[PDB]
């Protein structure tokens, strides 16, 4: 039914309408695109005296967390929007709305990081138009653009069967928050220490939250087969449990 | 829209069963109860936000419901406008500007359509909540005690363009409250509840309205007041906490006055009336409530 | 308890305009006006959480303050008893059983006392909003539409348990609400809000000389009739032809027909013609709705 | 006046109440001392194989840096608790109470984290009474729980002066986890790079943010006297701000 589909459409329609409307989006993007090209010309124009050349990777690197960290904020508060207004019950009627629903928010997930990516590109592109230096590989931002749409399709996912599952905000901005800054914290400080170190540490490499997470500082994105395929498994069992319990849930 | 043997229970509570229903050759229904009995309960199971309740609900998918339950949801960061436009699109077939200029002229809700919902008051966002459930367009309307801020003014305007709407577009209504004097101006029959089941159905359609007499005296006295009047005449209904009596109407006094006199008992206050609902409500619910 | 010269401005919009209010020998007051025209406002500057009055309120420290505005407070995970017991002994003198049992038998809690607030209804909420805001002993009761959920019997026994404890215990009490059919039963005076400033103060003990009680005698027993009347009541039109005599209102009707019974006398009929609130506030705001 | 006394110290006492009664309260113990204790026997008592001897260090900081979180979070829901459920504004009626209410705040902010410290002397007293080592000492208990109590009493007079101002609970929890993690996980990516990161680094002593979430997880802490005083000053500070602010709002 194209009638559902349009359904569908509208609905991420105005999502997007209602990110693209708020000041919050253009205040946080102010301070980051400010902080990034402040610290990129303070730290590379100076701290060595060349002939003004710049290396891209600190850049890189500081860009991809903080755009990505805000765009996972924007994330979240656009999946616990209608819990937190209580207007969820209208839109919980029949089975078919139910579906539509699931639907529209996968959708706007993948909208959301396409746009988080071209913002990506748009400042890391006139840094270097205004700049001198090596410049960076189309296919390199695309891939990028890729793994933005992993990291987010995946948290976003289980954040919304989290808060699907519990009706709270508080937790789900608590534990995003928690989730993202706990592993790479934490794993320095108590990895070296035991004898199961070795054995932890090569079982970090398949747990999908610590590597996911450990990866964003790096300033490039490699992935094994194995890695790939588990990832892509992951979020596609996500869905399914997202569609059964919504089509068993009473609102 | 249908119910068939419907049971739903909360643990050892059960609240409704087995009940049935059916919106027949009437266009607006008043359902009527008392506080906890599981009126919203019927809505939710009508609506559908309820799927263990163990029965069958027999209702189209060609058809679409646009409801009101409990307290209003709207979004009260943005506005009026952005509100009704959004559940047009999202709930219904899409937005008309004409029908939407209609129904905004209608309500009176032009001056403040383009403030903040988090400007408005309880009145204004109950008033908003009619409109976007009735902004879908739907087949059947259920409205969870509609009139909760307005004014008489106001209740009489809504209650009549909901007529005029119901009347110009083939609409069936499902209107839950109390303020049963507002409930009988737009209500083609009545359904009453108490423990999960349809004790009583009562019809009415034309303004005949079965004119009725009301003797009000104590407690102790209304026994053979009423044993009085159910020997001689033939008598409706009784009210033993307030002490009324409503025999049917009676133009000459004087044959009730004079056998009270030989009676040696007298009335407090003696009126004649047109029937209501409220009257017929207190008739079946007080044998529970008091 | 006064308030002196109050205006309050909300940007551009103006709610208050230096208004005067005094408790003058008066316990119930009523406070009635359209919906968004600013009176919970006026309850709430009364009250005390707003803080830039620019003006005058006289209030001494020894007295206690309850109130309920728009919506219930309570705490939902935990019971009602809890909820009942901590506003007492935080925002009262103390908790006392006695007094709290009163309470509840006479407000009817008792059955759902210990169940979780979280599965409670908006009615069972309203009421216990208003017994948690009693449960502080206080000297002013400020209360925002208490009967905007509760079934007809329910009204009544809330507002005559009110009343019960308005004279067992010195307590002045502010009620705004709707359904003035609700209102009139427990009330001594209520003053009307319209465009920011009080404007009329009805007084509904004293009454207005429109209201008249009809009663009609047989044409040979008329004379001795109109001779008891003249001589006992007040009398203001006389009309043999129609055989009306129209006289103040009274509420009992016993000793008039137990005197005319004693002379041998039997009225046709008997009927009283009265004013209401609906009637005052139609009358006053027509001037700007009609 | 007493009366009032009698008001702030029945609320206060009513919280304790509610703090005590819950299984969220025991589960969270019954997780740290599991883990605790499952880590310590695994690692402590088994490593270079000797006479079975335990460094209390280790343990100390892990025991202090979970508690220090939980505490934190229970601190948060204590004073988010009246804002989450709207019953607020029957307190916020006349100065007196308001003032009562702050104070009576402020008593239980004290109390609560009395308790986390005498529940960190237990859990760690029965752990060394099974275990074999080298005690510990009670002026070391002593000035752990100042410390105890000047963090979490910072860092709830911070939370309780931002969320009066904003009247939003989910920024609160997440910028309670966000101001706890940030700060050591930036420093060692990028302080260390800069020809200004020794100024930065010297700098980050003088922040209380930075040196309290510094210090938070290690396993000694001696104090200096310009540490003592700005952490002082700024408790009065945050304490006189919050009775001018609670003063002058409206709902
Ligand atoms: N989880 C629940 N949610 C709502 N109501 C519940 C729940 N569990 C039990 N009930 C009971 O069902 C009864 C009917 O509630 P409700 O439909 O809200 O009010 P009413 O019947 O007055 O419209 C209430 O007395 C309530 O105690
Ligand atoms: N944040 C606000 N604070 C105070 N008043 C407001 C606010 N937003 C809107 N108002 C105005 O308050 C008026 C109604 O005030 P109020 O007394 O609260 O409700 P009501 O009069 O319906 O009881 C409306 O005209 C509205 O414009």
């Amino acid at each position: 039914v194209p009638r559902g589909s349009h359904r569908i459409l509208n609905l991420v329609k105005y999502d997007l309408y209602s990110i693209f409307k708020s000041p919050l989006t253009y205040l946080a993007i102010l301070v980051v695109s400010s902080l990034i090209a402040t610290q990129s010309i303070l730290m590379a124009n100076s701290m060595d005296n060349p002939k003004h050349i710049i290396v891209y990777g600190s850049v890189f690197a500081a860009a991809k967390w903080l755009l990505l960290i805000i765009g996972l904020m924007f994330v979240v508060k656009t999946i616990t929007r209608d819990f937190s207004q209580g207007t969820i019950q209208l839109y919980m009627s029949k089975v078919k709305t139910r579906v539509g629903y699931i639907i529209s928010k996968t959708i706007s997930i993948i909208l959301i990081s396409i746009l988080f990516a071209l913002i990506h590109y748009v400042i890391l592109i006139v840094v270097q138009a205004s700049s001198n230096g090596k410049n960076l590989a189309f296919s390199k931002y695309v891939d990028n653009l890729w793994f933005f749409l992993i990291f987010l399709l995946f948290f976003g996912l289980f954040l919304f069967l989290i808060t699907l599952a519990s009706q709270k905000t508080a937790m789900i901005f608590s534990l995003g928050v928690f989730l993202v800054l706990i592993v790479p914290f934490i794993k320095p400080f108590i990895t070296f220490i035991p004898r199961y170190g070795e054995k932890v540490l090569d079982a970090f490499d398949y747990i999908p939250f610590a590597y996911l997470t450990d990866k964003m500082i790096s300033s490039n994105f490699d992935f094994s087969n194995w890695q790939w395929v588990i990832s892509l498994g992951s979020i596609v069992i996500f869905f399914i449990l997202n569609i059964l319990y919504v089509a068993k849930k009473d609102i | 829209m249908k119910l068939e043997h419907i049971t739903k229970k909360y643990g050892s509570n059960v609240v409704l069963n087995d009940i049935d229903f059916d919106f027949g050759d009437s266009r607006i229904v008043g359902l009527i109860g008392k506080n906890g009995v599981g009126k919203t309960t019927v809505m939710k199971v009508m609506n559908g936000n309820i799927i263990k309740f163990d029965g069958k609900v027999d209702i189209d998918n060609a058809d679409n419901i646009g409801f009101l339950i409990e307290h209003p949801k709207l979004y009260d960061n943005k506005s009026g406008l952005y509100n009704l436009k959004l559940f047009a699109q999202v709930l219904g077939k899409g937005f008309d500007k004409a029908y939407t200029d209609k129904i905004i002229d209608a309500f009176g809700m032009r001056p403040y359509i383009k403030k903040k919902v988090k400007k408005y008051s309880m009145g204004m966002k109950q008033k908003l909540a009619i409109a976007v459930s009735l902004m879908n367009k739907p087949k059947f309307l259920i409205l969870d005690e509609p009139t909760n801020g307005m004014d008489p003014d106001g209740s009489i305007d809504v209650l009549t363009t909901i007529k005029s709407l119901v009347n110009e577009l083939d609409m069936r209504i499902l209107i839950s409250s109390h303020k049963l004097e507002d409930i009988e101006l737009i209500c083609d029959r009545a359904v009453f509840l108490r423990d999960g089941h349809f004790v009583q159905d009562v019809n009415m359609e034309e303004g005949v309205a079965s004119d009725t007499t009301i003797v009000t005296v104590d407690h102790k006295d209304f026994d053979r007041t009423e044993k009085y009047l159910a020997e001689h005449f033939q008598l409706q209904n009784v009210d033993k906490a307030d002490g009324h009596l409503m025999i049917n109407a009676q133009k000459n006094y004087q044959v009730i006055l004079k056998a009270l006199s030989e009676l040696d008992i007298y009335p407090k206050y003696i009126e004649t009336r047109k029937s209501s609902l409220r009257d017929t409500y207190f008739n079946i619910n007080q044998r529970g409530d008091k």
